[PDB]
C-alpha cells in the first residue's frame, strides 16, 4: 500500500491541480523552441514542485520529440517514472551539501548524454547547499553546453545567492485555494470508492492551510480513524471543531471582565477537551466579525443568525478601539503559544491580560 | 520503558492498520512527557519485526524477537542524542538513510525509530526530507514530539499525526494513590503541575525533586514578605532550573486566579502562600514576573551553553526593581 | 494621559512627532 | 634544591657547577638568558657537545637514553637540553623523566626549560629525587609596579643614560614583552653611540607592542584606570582573543561584588572577606571598588553583561567589543546615558 | 534551438556596451597612451558586465592588427577569444580552483612563452573564493610578472581580498545600470529579435531588473515564453506587475478620508479579482513611503509613475506628516501581524479597520 | 613600453628610501661598526618598503668594495644582486615553498661556502606562511648558524611567527609612511616622469594612500590614465568618488546637519555601488555608538579609526549627547522594522528621514 499522496503523483500536465500560469510558459516555452537551460520552481510547501520538475524533464527526454505533452508510454518516460533513467540525474542537496560532491558533477558534464538528448539535472531543496557549492556552481549555470540542462526546486528561494536566482528562470508557484484543493479531494475519493460527506471535505479543505499534501494526509488520518470512512463527525473529532458556544460565551465573559466565570469556563473546556488553537481562532473570527458589524449593520451573514442578536449587542457596547485591542491580544496569544509551559497555562494568561486591559 | 494501562486502547488501533496493510510510512505520536509513548513505539516495533506474530502480540520465540530481546537486531535503526549531548546531528541521518538503501538482512521490514524529532536540528530534518517522501519499501518511520508545532512544516505535512490525551483527573490520582503514598492534595498539585500526566508526577515524587520544591516554596515564603529576592538564587541555580522556573510561574499564576477570585489553583497544598503572594503583590507586578518568568525559562530552554548563574542573577535583580514604585513595567510585543 | 495613546501604546502602534519643521521642503 | 633568581645565576656558576638545572617561567628572555649563561660556564668548563629535544610523547626516549648512555668517539661531558610541553609533564613523561634520572652522570649535564610546573605538576617522584642536587631558577615576568626598576638595572648594565620619563614611556609601551624592550634598548644604543637617550629620542623610536592578559583588564576596571582598561581591551582585540574568556573573567567578580555591596550592610567587610577566601593583597582593592559605587551600579553591569552574552550567543553578532568598551566605561564614574544599556 | 538571450546579445566591441562609461574610457586612454599595467581587479553587482569587459580588454591586448582600443573582430585571434577557443586565454574557475596546489601548478607554468599572441592573459574569475594560501603564492608574481604575462581578476565581494592583494592591483568599480539604460537595451535587442513590445511592459521590465541587466534579459525572456512571441502589457503584469493598480491608490484615498463603505467595496471587488492581500498591503506601504518622500523633497518622485504625479502631490499637500507616518506605522505592524491572522483577507480588513477606529481626523463613533 | 611606477622605481641606496629613517640609521651603524647580527626581521604595514630595505641590505653586505652603509651601486655584485642574479643571493619566496621538502633543501645548501660574496645571504619573504615543522628547521638552522651565512626575513604579520624565531632575530618595525612624505615622493616621481599635476590632486592621493606607498603610485597610474597623461583634479575626485566608501559617515554627518537632499544624494549613490542596506545600517550605528564612546571619553578611538579619528571627534565634539542618543534609538528602530518593510532601501530612507524630522514620543509610564 501505498499513501494518497504518494500513489496520486501527477503523471501530466492535465493532471496539474492550478498553477495554469506555470504550465501555460513553460508549454509556449517548448512549443516556440524557446528551450532555457535553468529553471527554478519556488512556491511553498506542497505544490507540485517536484511533480512539475519531472514533467518538465519527461517532456524534455521524450522518444517521441519535444513536446509539452508527453507519452507517457514510451521507454524513456516509462523508466523516468520508475526513476531508473541514466540521464536524469536528481540531486538532493541536502544529503550531499559538501564541496567535493559539487566539484566532481561539475567534471561530468562534457560527456554525452547516455541514451537520451538532454542530460537532466534535477536539484531539489537546492536552499541546503554551502556558499561555495553555490560559487562552484555559478560559472557553470551561466553557460552550461548545449545537452545539459539545469532544474532547480526550493522552497526558501530568499536563502540563495542573488547571482543564482540572476542565472535562472524563476517560476513563482501559488497556493491552492480552497476550492481546488475540496474538488482534488473529492476526485480522488470517487476513483478511490470511498465515502464522504461535503461538510467532511469543506473542514478538510480549510484545515489543509493550501498545502495538497497536508489535505491528503489529514484525508488518510481520517481513514484511519474513520473506519474507512470520511464522515463530519470523524473529521471534528481530529479537528477539534468547535460547535456551541464556547467561544462566544468566553468572548462575552471576557468583555465583561468576569474572571471568576472566565476560569470556569476554561476549566469546563479543558475538562471535556478541546484545541486552544481552534478556540482562539474561533474568538478572532467573533471580534473580527462585531468589528465589521460595527462598521456597517449589514455586515453580519446569516450562517451566525442563531447568535445574531447577542452578537449585535456586543456591537452597540464595545468601542471599536477596545475590540482591536483584543483581537491584537489573542492574536498575540496564539502567536506565543507553542512558546509556553503548557497551553492551557499560556490559554490562562493570554485570557487574563485580556481582563486586566480594561481600560473603563 | 513502562507499559502504563492507559496505553491499551491506542494501540488496538494503530496496529489493525498494519494488520490490513494500510498502515502510513510516518507515524508523529504526539504525548507529553511520561505519557509512555516510548513504549507504544516499541510495541509497535517489536510487532513489525516479528517473524510470527500470534494476532496482535509478538511470539517472543522467532529470531526476531530474540534478537530485538538482545537489542542486536539488524534491520532496527535508532537515532537518539549521543551521550552527554542533547542534539541529534546530520552524521547520524546521512549514515542512516545511506543504510536504507539496501535490503534487509531477515527479509523483512525496516525500522528507523527517532527518540525525539523536536532535538533535530535544520539540517537533519532537511536532510531526513527526501528519505521520508519515499521511503523505499517495507520501511516504516516512527517519530514522537511534544509539541508538533515545533516541527519544519516540511516535515510535519508528510506524516500520519496521533494524538494521546491523559485520563480524566480521578483515573490518575487513583493510579497515584495505588503507586505512591502521600495526601491526596499533594498528588493532585502534583498531577496538575505535570499537565495531566501521570507519569511525570511519579517521577516528581521519586526522587529529590518534592524536596527541592519544599524549599523553593519555604525560600518564596521568606522573600515575600521582605524586599529580598535574590536570597532564591541558591534554590534556583541548579540543573533542574527548567522545572523550578515553571513551578515559580504556576504559583504566581494561582496567586492570580485567587485575585480575580478564581476557584481552581494549580497549587492545591500550598493556599498560605497562595494568600501571602495575593495580599503583598499587585496583578500587574504579577503577570509582569510571570511573563519575565516564562521568557527567562524559554531562554534557557533554546539557547546552547548560555550561562544560567548570570540570567537568573539578572532575573531576580530585574524582578527585585519591578516592585519599587514609579517602574515601567514590560508590554508583550509581537 | 489620554486613553486613546494608551490604546495605542499597547497596540504597539508607535506615534511620532516632527520636531524639525524646517527640514522639511 | 637550591632556589635562584635569573639575577642570581653569574655568581654560582662562577663558584661551581651542578648535576642538573630547571628552568621553570614565563618570559622567554631571561628563560635563554639563562641558558646561554649555563651554556657558555660548560663550555668553558669543557662540555662542547650540545643536543636539545623537545619533550613529547610522539618523540622517541630510545634515542636521548642511548645518547645519555653512550659515549662520545672524541668528545666529553655531553649537554642534554629538553624543552618540556607547554601544557605541562604527564604520567608517561613523569615516568620517562624517573627513568632518566638513574642515567645521569657526571659528565653528562641535563637543563630543562618549559612552563612554569602547578602544585600536581611540581610533586613529582623525580623531581623530589633530583631536589637534593638541582639548581632551580625562578623566572615570572615583572609586575607593572616592578618593571621600571628592571628597565633601570637593563639600562645601566649596557651603559645607558635613560631618564624617569622615557623609562615610563618604555614601560608603558613594552608592558609585559620584556624582549621588545631588550631589542629596543639595542636599537636605540646603535642610533646614539653618545648613549644620551632623552625622552624625545626615545619618543621617535618606539612602537606599541603590549601583551596582556583578561585578570589585567579586571584590574584595571577595579582601579577604575579608564585609559588602561581601554588600551588593554584594544590590545586583546588586536592580538585575536574570544571575547568569551574576558566575559566569564569578569562574571565572576562582577557577582562577587554585587553580593558584598549587599551583604555590606550587616557585616563588616572582613568577616566577608574571610568568609568568601579573597586574596590578602587583592582586598584594598576590592574595599576600594566597593566604595567608589553604590547598588546603582553594579545592576545596569549585570544587564549589559546578559544582553552581550546574548548577542554574541543568539544573533552571533559582531559588535561585542564596543559593548565591552561600554561595560567598561560603566564600571569607571562615567555618566553612561543609559540608552545603550536597554534597561 | 533559440539561444539564450544573454549569452547570445554579449558585446563584442567597447561600443556595444551599456554604461560602464569611466572604465572603458580609462581602459581606451591606457591602450591608446602604451601605459599597460599587469593587475586589472573589476568589481561590482551582478551583470553589470565585469567578465565582458574583460574579455574585451583580451580581445584588445591580443590582436593580429597591435595593441588597440578598438579590436577589429575580424582577425582569427578575435574570432578563437569569441568563441572561447583562444591559446593565449587562460581562463581560471576560482570557485572549484581554490586549493593552493592549482595555484602553485600555475605560477610554476607562468614563465614559457606564449604560443601565437604577444600576452599570455590570465582572467581568474570569482577569485573572492581562493584561500589565503592562494593569495599568497599569488602575491610575488603579481608584484614581479614577466612581460609577457597579464593578470585580470573579478569578483562581486571585493572586501573579504588581502589588502596587500587589493594594493598591488588597479581596481575598476562598476555601478549599477539605470532604469532608462535598461529600457533602451530591452527596446534595442527586441528590435533587433523582430518581437513586438508596448513601452510599458519595458518599462515594468526595466524596474523589475533593479540595476542588473542579466535579471532584465531573463525577466524579458519570460514574458516572451508568457505572451507567446510578444511582450504585451498584459503579459508582463501577469506575473511581474500583479501589483502597482490604481486599486491601492483608490484604498489609500478612501482610507485617508474615513470612507469605510468605500474601502469594503474596494476590498470586495480586490477579493473578485483575486488580488493577493499581502501585495496589496506592499503597494499601500509603497504609496505612503513615496507621498511621505514627496513631503519631504518635492523631486523624490521620478516620471516612472508619471501618469498618478499630480493625485500624489494632491495627498502631499493636503495630508499632514504625522498622519502617513500613522498609517504607515500601522500598515507596518498589521503586515507584521498578517501570518498569524485567520485568514489573510480577514488580516487585512481588521488591519483596515484598526486604521480607521485611530483615524485622527474622524473617529468611528463610539457607543453611548 | 612604460613601466609601472612602482616596478620601475625601486629604492636604490638608503638616501633614495623615504621616511624609515630609525631603521636605516640603526643599519648603517651596525655595519659600519660591524656589528652584524645573524638574523634580521622586517615588519610593518604593506607598501612600507620591507623587500626594498632588505634588498639594500643585501648588497650593502656583499659589496666588493667592502662592508659599506651605502652599496656603490656600479660594482658587479650590487649590480647582480640589483638584477637577481647574484650567485650567492637566494631569495626564498616562502608563500609557494611552504613545504618542509622545499625548505630542507635549502638549508642544506647552506653547508656550502659562498661561491663569490663574503656572506651566503639568504633572503626568506612572506615567512608567516611556512609550516611548524619548517619553522622547527629554520630554527635548528638560527641555533648554528655559519659565521658566512645571513638570514633576512620579511613578514607582515610577525605575530604568527614562534617566539623563539623572534627571540634568535634582530627585529625591525617600519612605520606607515606620513601624509606629506608619500606626498613628496610622487612630486617627485612625477616632476621626473615629465607628467602635468596639481598640488590638490597630489593631496588627494596622499590622503587615499592611507600609509601606503605603493598603494599612492597605484592611484596615480590610475589617474594618468583616467586624465590622459595628466594627474589633473578632477579626474583624482572621480575616481575616489567612485571608489569611495566612507558613506556611512557621510551619511551620519547629514543626518546631524539636518540636510534632506545630501542624505537622498549619498542614498542614491550608495544604492548605484550595491552596499548592503542592513549592513550599512550597522555601520551607522557602530559610528555613532563610537562618537557616544568618544565624548564620554576621548581615548575610546585608536589606530582602528585613524583613517576618520578627525571627523569622529569632530562630530563627537559638536553633537550634544542627547541628540546623538535620540539618533541611535531611531536608527536602532528603523533596524527592528526594516525585515517587514516591503523594501530594504525604502526601510532606509524612512528611518533616515525619521531621524531627521520625526522625534519618537518616549512611551509615558
Ligand atoms: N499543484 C499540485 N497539483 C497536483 N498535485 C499536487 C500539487 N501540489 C502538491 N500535490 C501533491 O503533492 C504530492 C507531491 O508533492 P509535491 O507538491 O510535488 O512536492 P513539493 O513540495 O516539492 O511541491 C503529490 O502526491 C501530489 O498529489
Ligand atoms: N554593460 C553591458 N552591456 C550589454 N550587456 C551586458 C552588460 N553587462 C552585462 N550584460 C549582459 O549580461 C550577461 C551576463 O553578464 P556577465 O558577463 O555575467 O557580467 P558579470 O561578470 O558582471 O556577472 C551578458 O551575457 C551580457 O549580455
Ligand atoms: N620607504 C620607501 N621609500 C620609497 N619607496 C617605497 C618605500 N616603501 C615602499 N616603496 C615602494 O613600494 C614598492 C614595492 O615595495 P614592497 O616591496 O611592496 O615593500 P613591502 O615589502 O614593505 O610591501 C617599491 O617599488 C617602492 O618604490
Ligand atoms: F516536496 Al516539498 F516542499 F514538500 F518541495
Ligand atoms: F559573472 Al558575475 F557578477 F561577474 F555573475
Ligand atoms: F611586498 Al609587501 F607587504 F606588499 F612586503
Ligand atoms: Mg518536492
Ligand atoms: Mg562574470
Ligand atoms: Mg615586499
Ligand atoms: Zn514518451
Ligand atoms: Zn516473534
Ligand atoms: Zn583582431
Ligand atoms: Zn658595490
Amino acid at each position: 500500500y501505498q499513501v494518497l499522496a504518494r500513489k496520486w503523483r501527477p503523471q501530466t500536465f492535465a493532471d496539474v491541480v492550478g498553477q495554469e500560469h506555470v504550465l501555460t510558459a513553460l508549454a509556449n516555452g517548448l512549443s516556440l523552441g524557446r528551450i532555457h537551460h535553468a529553471y527554478l520552481f519556488s512556491g511553498t510547501r506542497g505544490v507540485g514542485k517536484t511533480s512539475i520538475a519531472r514533467l518538465l524533464a519527461k517532456g524534455l527526454n521524450c522518444e517521441t520529440g519535444i513536446t509539452a505533452t508527453p507519452c507517457g508510454v514510451c521507454d524513456n518516460c516509462r523508466e523516468i517514472e520508475q526513476g531508473r533513467f541514466v540521464d536524469l540525474i536528481e540531486i538532493d542537496a541536502a544529503s550531499r551539501t559538501k564541496v567535493e560532491d559539487t566539484r566532481d558533477l561539475l567534471d561530468n558534464v562534457q560527456y554525452a548524454p547516455a541514451r537520451g538528448r538532454f542530460k537532466v539535472y534535477l536539484i531539489d531543496e537546492v536552499h541546503m547547499l554551502s556558499r561555495h557549492s553555490f560559487n562552484a556552481l555559478l560559472k557553470t549555470l551561466e553557460e552550461p553546453p548545449e545537452h545539459v540542462k539545469f532544474l532547480l526546486a526550493t522552497t526558501d528561494p530568499q536563502k540563495l545567492p542573488v547571482t543564482i536566482l540572476s542565472r535562472c528562470l524563476q517560476f513563482h508557484l501559488k497556493a491552492l485555494d480552497v476550492e481546488q484543493i475540496r474538488h482534488q479531494l473529492e476526485h480522488i475519493l470517487n476513483e478511490e470508492h470511498i465515502a464522504h460527506e461535503p461538510r467532511a471535505l469543506q473542514l478538510l479543505a480549510r484545515a489543509a492551510e493550501g498545502s495538497l499534501r497536508d489535505a491528503l494526509s489529514l484525508t488518510d488520518q481520517a481513514i484511519a480513524s474513520g473506519d474507512g470512512q470520511v464522515s463530519t463527525q470523524a473529521v471534528s473529532a481530529m479537528l477539534g471543531t468547535l460547535d456551541d458556544d464556547q467561544a462566544l460565551s468566553l468572548v462575552e465573559a471576557m468583555v465583561e471582565a468576569n474572571g471568576e466565570r472566565v476560569m470556569a469556563l476554561i476549566n469546563e473546556a479543558a475538562a471535556r477537551g478541546i484545541e486552544w488553537e481552534a478556540l482562539l481562532v474561533e474568538m478572532l473570527g467573533l471580534l473580527h466579525r462585531i468589528a465589521m458589524v460595527q462598521l456597517s449593520p449589514a455586515a453580519l451573514g446569516n450562517d451566525m443568525a442563531a447568535i445574531e442578536l447577542r452578537m449585535r449587542e456586543l456591537a452597540r457596547t464595545i468601542p471599536p478601539t477596545d475590540i482591536q485591542l483584543y483581537y491584537q491580544t489573542l492574536l498575540i496569544g496564539r502567536k506565543e503559544l507553542p512558546y509556553a509551559p503548557d497551553r492551557r497555562m499560556g490559554v490562562e494568561m493570554t485570557l487574563l491580560r485580556a481582563l486586566a486591559f480594561h481600560p473603563r | 520503558m513502562r507499559w502504563y494501562p492507559w496505553l491499551r486502547p491506542d494501540f488496538e488501533k494503530l496496529v489493525a492498520s498494519y494488520q490490513a496493510g494500510r498502515g502510513h510510512h510516518a507515524l508523529l505520536i504526539q504525548a507529553l512527557p511520561g505519557m509512555g509513548d516510548d513504549a507504544l513505539i516499541y510495541a509497535l516495533s517489536r510487532y513489525l519485526l516479528c517473524q510470527q506474530p500470534q494476532g496482535h502480540k509478538s511470539c517472543g520465540h522467532c529470531r526476531g524477537c530474540q534478537l530485538m530481546q538482545a537489542g542486536t537486531h539488524p534491520d532496527y535503526y535508532t537515532l537518539a542524542p549521543e551521550k552527554g549531548k542533547n542534539t541529534l546531528g546530520v552524521d547520524a541521518v546521512r549514515e542512516v538513510t545511506e543504510k536504507l538503501n539496501e535490503h534487509a538482512r531477515l527479509g523483512g521490514a525496516k525500522v528507523v525509530w527517532v527518540t525525539d524529532a523536536a532535538l533535530l536540528t535544520d539540517a537533519a530534518a532537511n536532510a531526513l526530507l527526501k528519505t521520508l517522501e519515499e521511503p523505499p519499501a517495507e520501511t516504516w518511520f516512527f517519530l514522537a514530539t511534544r509539541e508538533p508545532e515545533r516541527l519544519l512544516a516540511t516535515l510535519r505535512s508528510r506524516c500520519r499525526l496521533h494524538y494521546l490525551a491523559p485520563p480524566p483527573e480521578q483515573y490518575a490520582v487513583t493510579w497515584l494513590s495505588r503507586e505512591v503514598t502521600m495526601s491526596q492534595d499533594a498528588l493532585l498539585a502534583a498531577l496538575r503541575l505535570s499537565a495531566g500526566s501521570p507519569g511525570a508526577a511519579l517521577a516528581l515524587f521519586q526522587g529529590d525533586n518534592w524536596q527541592a520544591r519544599e524549599t523553593l516554596c519555604q525560600a518564596l515564603a521568606y522573600s515575600v514578605p521582605s524586599g529580598d529576592w535574590y536570597s532564591l538564587l541558591a534554590a534556583l541555580n541548579h540543573e533542574q532550573a527548567p522545572a523550578r522556573l515553571h513551578w515559580l510561574a504556576t504559583l504566581l499564576m494561582d496567586a492570580l486566579k485567587r485575585h480575580h477570585g478564581a476557584a481552581q489553583v494549580t497549587n492545591v497544598d500550598v493556599p498560605g502562600l497562595v494568600a501571602e503572594l495575593a495580599n503583598h503583590l499587585s496583578p500587574s507586578r504579577l503577570q509582569a514576573i510571570l511573563g519575565d518568568v516564562c521568557h527567562i525559562r524559554e531562554q534557557l530552554m533554546s539557547v546552547t551553553g548560555i550561562n544560567r548563574e548570570l540570567l537568573i542573577t539578572d532575573l531576580l535583580l530585574r524582578i527585585e526593581h519591578y516592585l519599587q514604585p514609579g517602574v515601567v513595567l514590560p508590554v508583550p510585543h509581537l | 494621559t489620554s486613553r486613546r495613546d494608551w490604546q495605542l501604546q499597547q497596540l504597539g502602534i508607535t506615534q511620532w512627532s516632527l520636531r524639525r519643521p524646517g527640514a522639511l521642503q | 634544591m637550591i632556589r635562584l633568581y635569573p639575577e642570581q645565576l653569574r655568581a654560582q656558576l662562577n663558584e661551581g657547577l651542578r648535576a642538573a638545572y630547571l628552568l621553570l617561567g614565563n618570559d622567554p628572555l631571561l628563560l635563554q638568558e639563562s641558558q646561554d649563561a649555563v651554556r657558555q660556564v660548560a663550555a668553558a668548563q669543557g662540555f662542547e657537545e650540545h643536543h636539545t629535544f623537545s619533550i613529547d610523547p610522539n618523540t622517541d626516549w630510545n634515542a636521548i637514553f642511548s645518547l645519555c648512555q653512550a659515549m662520545s668517539l672524541f668528545a666529553s661531558r655531553q649537554t642534554l637540553l629538553l624543552l618540556l610541553p607547554e601544557n605541562g609533564p604527564n604520567a608517561a613523561i613523569n615516568e620517562q623523566l624517573l627513568t632518566l634520572t638513574g642515567l645521569l652522570h657526571d659528565d653528562l649535564l641535563l637543563i630543562v626549560r618549559g612552563n612554569k610546573l602547578s602544585k600536581a605538576q611540581e610533586n613529582a617522584a623525580w623531581f623530589t629525587a633530583l631536589a637534593n642536587r638541582s639548581v632551580q631558577v625562578t623566572c615570572q615576568t615583572p609586575e607593572q609596579a616592578q618593571l621600571p626598576r628592571w628597565v633601570a638595572a637593563r639600562a645601566k648594565q649596557l651603559n645607558l643614560e635613560l631618564d624617569d620619563a622615557a623609562n615610563q614611556v618604555l614601560c608603558y609601551c613594552y608592558e609585559g614583552n620584556l624582549l621588545a624592550l631588550a631589542q629596543a634598548l639595542e636599537r636605540l644604543s646603535l642610533l646614539w653611540p653618545d648613549g644620551k637617550l632623552t625622552l624625545p629620542r626615545v619618543e621617535q623610536a618606539v612602537n606599541d607592542a603590549a601583551h596582556f592578559t583578561p585578570f589585567h583588564w579586571v584590574d584595571a576596571l577595579l582601579m577604575g584606570k579608564s585609559k588602561r582598561a581601554l588600551h588593554i581591551l584594544q590590545q586583546l582585540r588586536l592580538e585575536g582573543s574570544e571575547p568569551v574568556i574576558l566575559l566569564r573573567t569578569l562574571q565572576r567578580e562582577l557577582l562577587l561584588l554585587v553580593n558584598l555591596k549587599r551583604q555590606s550592610a550587616h557585616t563588616p567587610l572582613r568577616a566577608l572577606f574571610d568568609k568568601h577566601r579573597v586574596w590578602q593583597n587583592r582586598r584594598g582593592m576590592m574595599g576600594e571598588a566597593l566604595n567608589r559605587l553604590s547598588q546603582t551600579q553594579l545592576r545596569q553591569a549585570v544587564q549589559l553583561l546578559t544582553r552581550t552574552e546574548l548577542t554574541l550567543k543568539q544573533d552571533y553578532g559582531q559588535s561585542v567589543w564596543a559593548e565591552l568598551e561600554g561595560l567598561s566605561l560603566l564600571l569607571c564614574h562615567k555618566p553612561l546615558a543609559d540608552v545603550f544599556i536597554d534597561g
